[PDB]
RNA sequence: GAGCCGGUAGCGGGCGUGGAUCCCUGGAUGUCCGAAUGGGGGAACCCGGCCGGCGGGAACGCCGGUCACCGCGCUUUUGCGCGGGGGGAACCUGGGGAACUGAAACAUCUCAGUACCCAGAGGAGAGGAAAGAGAAAUCGACUCCCUGAGUAGCGGCGAGCGAAAGGGGACCAGCCUAAACCGUCCGGCUUGUCCGGGCGGGGUCGUGGGGCCCUCGGACACCGAAUCCCCAGCCUAGCCGAAGCUGUUGGGAAGCAGCGCCAGAGAGGGUGAAAGCCCCGUAGGCGAAAGGUGGGGGGAUAGGUGAGGGUACCCGAGUACCCCGUGGUUCGUGGAGCCAUGGGGGAAUCUGGGCGGACCACCGCCUAAGGCUAAGUACUCCGGGUGACCGAUAGCGCACCAGUACCGUGAGGGAAAGGUGAAAAGAACCCCGGGAGGGGAGUGAAAUAGAGCCUGAAACCGUGGGCUUACAAGCAGUCACGGCCCCGCAAGGGGUUGUGGCGUGCCUAUUGAAGCAUGAGCCGGCGACUCACGGUCGUGGGCGAGCUUAAGCCGUUGAGGCGGAGGCGUAGGGAAACCGAGUCCGAACAGGGCGCAAAGUCCGCGGCCGUGGACCCGAAACCGG
RNA sequence: GAGCUGGGGCUAGGAGUGAAAAGCUAACCGAGCCCGGAGAUAGCUGGUUCUCCCCGAAAUGACUUUAGGGUCAGCCUCAGG
RNA sequence: AGGUGGAGCCUGGGAGUGAGGGCGCGAGCGAUAACGUCCGCGUCCGAGCGCGGGAACAACCGAGACCGCCAGCUAAGGCCC
RNA sequence: GGGGGAUGACCCCAGGCGGUAGGGGAGCGUUCCCGAUGCCGAUGAAGGCCGACCCGCGAGGCGGCUGGAGGUAAGGGAAGUGCGAAUGCCGGCAUGAGUAACGAUAAAGAGGGUGAGAAUCCCUCUCGCCGUAAGCCCAAGGGUUCCUACGCAAUGGUCGUCAGCGUAGGGUUAGGCGGGACCUAAGGUGAAGCCGAAAGGCGUAGCCGAAGGGCAGCCGGUUAAUAUUCCGGCCCUUCCCGC
RNA sequence: GCCUCUAAGCACAACCUGCGGGAACCCGUACCGCAAACCGACACAGGUGGGCGGGUGCAAGAGCACUCAGGCGCGCGGGAG
RNA sequence: GGACCCGGUGAAAUUGAACUGGCCGUGAAGAUGCGGCCUACCCGUGGCAGGACGAAAAGACCCCGUGGAGCUUUACUGCAG
């Protein structure tokens, strides 16, 4: 990892949970400043750029996978109809209300 | 990487400072020439000059 | 650390924090081929002994396991138990080993001991404690880098080939056995005293070893391993990890503006258009294991050698040495040695025996005719780092269902071909139509971004328009004058031409060229005076005695700085002895070279000259497998 | 019938075979073909790129297994005296 | 002596052609034959000594092409179209 | 060259200036490395497309249209650098040219049927060509090409609803047929044996080696395809256990 | 395969026979196949080994003319002459 | 039976480029393109060969490179035997 591309190396191709390194983020003040240090990953948040800019919404599928994530809110109809969840740039991802109602999510990240 | 006809640099040759070079008379005699005397009187040196730079060159560094 | 059943996105179904996917390491399966090895064979198939369940044997009997090739030691007995062989890009030594081409032919020579083939060792082999080097009574392993030196020198003295000791540097490092002398024996002959092989003595580093007699003397000396955990390094994932938001032009902002923080980590890359602070598992910096491989380093293992004189003496080899015929060496037959050997003679055991280049005297060196020896140099299949290194005809030829498609019987050849987008949101539905494909709607910032769908130029085929075209010559055309047509650089120009006016295309090689001499159908991209070491003049400049190897150290950036063997100038003149601002010819003051300082030297950048495939492609041929 | 033939094989490419012309040897063997020496040498042949300034050539002589090459001269050019 | 004016000489780096023809003249050969060749004296062309002339024609007579389209004298050569 | 040049420049006149090999000087764009107290751009990097300002020039600038993301260096450095042009290499693209060819002069024509559309398919009726073949068969070679239901984009040197073309499904069974579970000649291997510098050469016996030797059947039926194997009727062989 | 037999074991259990029960594998087949499915790079009038090859006529006969069974009209059709 | 007219399909070497006439002259000496002149409307299809020095191929006949390759003998040398 002292290259570009060895990015790609140590991230995708060795373990996906590399990837978890993706779901990366913070969130709301609460929690946050708190500190940042336990995560959740499918929790909730509010983006933070792209038209949806400033929305509100939550955390779908860790779909790490793909590289990113869906946020319910977050989505958008196809042209037959019938509406859909759009892909969720990593990128911009806001988490404020820390899924944590789940004893084992307050047990990690709040 | 560079030498030299060493030969010539060997028989006839050799330079001064002058930056010039000479090598010895060469007239007839030492083969036939029961010929004469005076004439015999007729080997020292000899300096040709113009091609004298291929020799000195050629030959170059050393000498 | 919380998602997954690989690239398959699709249907149908499902595992999972009372630690799934996957990252590691050690496992158990590993069907058939392939050194193949049980036997045969046109590989990937077909055949046999022993055990084996016993197995459907419904009231009737099989696969599985197995096993065994052959050359190697030798507990020999009837031989039981260990090693090998096949690979492998490049690199290593041995075994064998060539023409081209240069020499402007070509027989000597060169390319070379190269290319190739063969065998075999290794992770490195090669080699390696000297019958060495040379001569200052000086040096000491082998190897490798610089230097010595393009010197001494080899030669149809032609083209060329072209050492070494010494000095500087990296590394260090030393040991064994036959080596019958002693004793031990075991086996023979046949009892003695012979040869024999296992045990020690010694088991030689730079001359010693034994055997005898008296002095001995009575603990720190580990190698190539052997050993223990040690930091065992790595082995893939180890994991934390400083700090901004609002406003805004925007389809998108991380941009434009306002305030805000970081900081040993403003390395880059991903983020809808360019962030230190959004993602980054990055540089900040600390982190990390029960299995696979070291030095460093600690210890005993420590294997192991380690002092005195004397005596008549016996103890590292079967061929040294010599004659002929080759080798290697700088040595091409030479005044020609050393070492290595093809044939034939066939010595010595320390006043022995080679050596210092024919030989000889004397001096000086060394002690052969067995063996082992890590480290210092080479090489990239592998993994990483870095780029005045490339971008799809460049780079490996091959950026991803390529050494595959494809021609070749074979050995072998050996290609082309990447790009939509922010993501599919990949075009439901309606239309002409057998469809493909075309018309609308919808995504959309734009689809003349639309599915081989970024940029998408030229050549070349179309559709309309301006001008122009039927008593006319030349590719061309360009100068004059005229009419139609447009004047986003208006009283000046655009475009097109009717006439007339003067006109032989374009490249190489040519005395000479339009050409009827050749070169080219058209467009686009590749495509040809380069680099290195020398030398050579010119110039930009640092000191005049000027200047640096190789290496040692220092190194996000990584920062150069020390290194003084050398080499050119400091006189030269001469074959040399040698002399020397003088010298060689000579016996003569007659000339040749030089003195007279004018002094360079290193470097940079250039016009060139030699070695180079070296301005670029071009043939018939020779030589290997 | 030194007859034509299928199937099985043996020889081999400086060497084979050849009722023999130098024939045939995977469709051109006067010495095969592939990879290797190797990008062999190649006075010959072509090929030999952007602009512009300045001057201005020889096609003779001398020696060459040299004559359609090239050495030295002669005629060019730039730097200083 | 030099009116000249701009060639000359030495040192030094970098070169190219190393085989040409055509015309006049003086010679050689040759049938005084050839766009023949062979030596000389000047010129000439050189793939641009490109333009004028002689119809056309490197080339022989005149000429030295830095550039200026709607100037002026002439050369050689011409002026009935 | 020369008369004063302030760095330009300006004035005189001398003085030419046609030029291939080839010699000297000066400049231009091309992709890169500096960022010598350098950074432009979503109101476009760049390439492209088009032009009556700047230069002797090779290029510049600059304005209009295109297109999705870069890169510029005011200055010095570096180099795989500038192309008609090599019967050049690679790719495309025109020629001749809507002329030359349909691969044997063994000819067809008619009615119906299907289909979006049939000279070129299916049924049917005349007619022509085989007939030693343009016959069935065994082999060798090639390997699903064979059948059946769908379909025609390209291959079919025209069509094409046809195919020996596409996708899907399905097809070929043997104690007695062939190959082995048997045999050897050539030849090839090859423990022993024999000779090579190494790789290797030869080579006994034994083994490999075939439509040569040997070996136990035949006729009918039966599907979209198989058949001496599937049906059935008829004919057998070798091994094993028992008596 | 048939007969002769050593080693050798049978010699109330070795081989021949008779009857009855029991056993019988490995891989090959489609269709093309004087050929568009095989070699000639293509649906190319080129080659490729064995089996009677039906009849009528001709002295005979795989030669010949017509045709049996089975095969096919050549894979480009019209139209002037 | 092609060729010709129809429908269907639809190549190919060579070629700088071209709207390419005859003449008599010319030039490098056998010209559609240069000079003078004479005929001269624009295009096409079925043809006929003459010229475009037509196409094929960087002459095999030639000479030249101190090129190459094969056979020959009292060529030179050297090896096999």
């Amino acid at each position: 990892s002292k290259q570009p591309d060895k990015q790609r190396k140590s991230q995708r191709r060795a373990p996906l949970h590399e990837r978890h390194k993706q779901v990366r983020a913070t969130l709301s003040a609460d929690l946050r400043e708190e500190y940042g240090v336990r995560v959740n990953a499918g929790d909730t948040v509010e983006v933070l750029r792209g038209d949806f800019a400033g929305e509100e919404g939550e955390v779908i599928n860790v779909d790490l996978d793909k590289a990113v994530i869906h946020v319910e809110d977050v989505t958008l109809e196809k042209t037959d109809g019938e509406e859909v969840p759009r892909p969720l740039d990593t990128s911009n991802v806001r988490v404020t209300d820390l899924d944590l109602e789940d004893e084992k999510r307050e047990a990690r990240l709040e | 990487p560079k030498m030299k006809t060493h030969k010539m640099a060997k028989r006839r040759i050799k330079i001064t400072g002058t930056g010039k070079v000479m090598a010895f008379k060469s007239g007839k005699r030492h083969q036939n020439t029961g010929k004469s005397g005076d004439e015999i009187r007729g080997k020292g040196k000899g300096f040709v000059l113009a091609k004298a730079e291929w020799a000195r060159m050629k030959l170059m560094l050393p000498r």
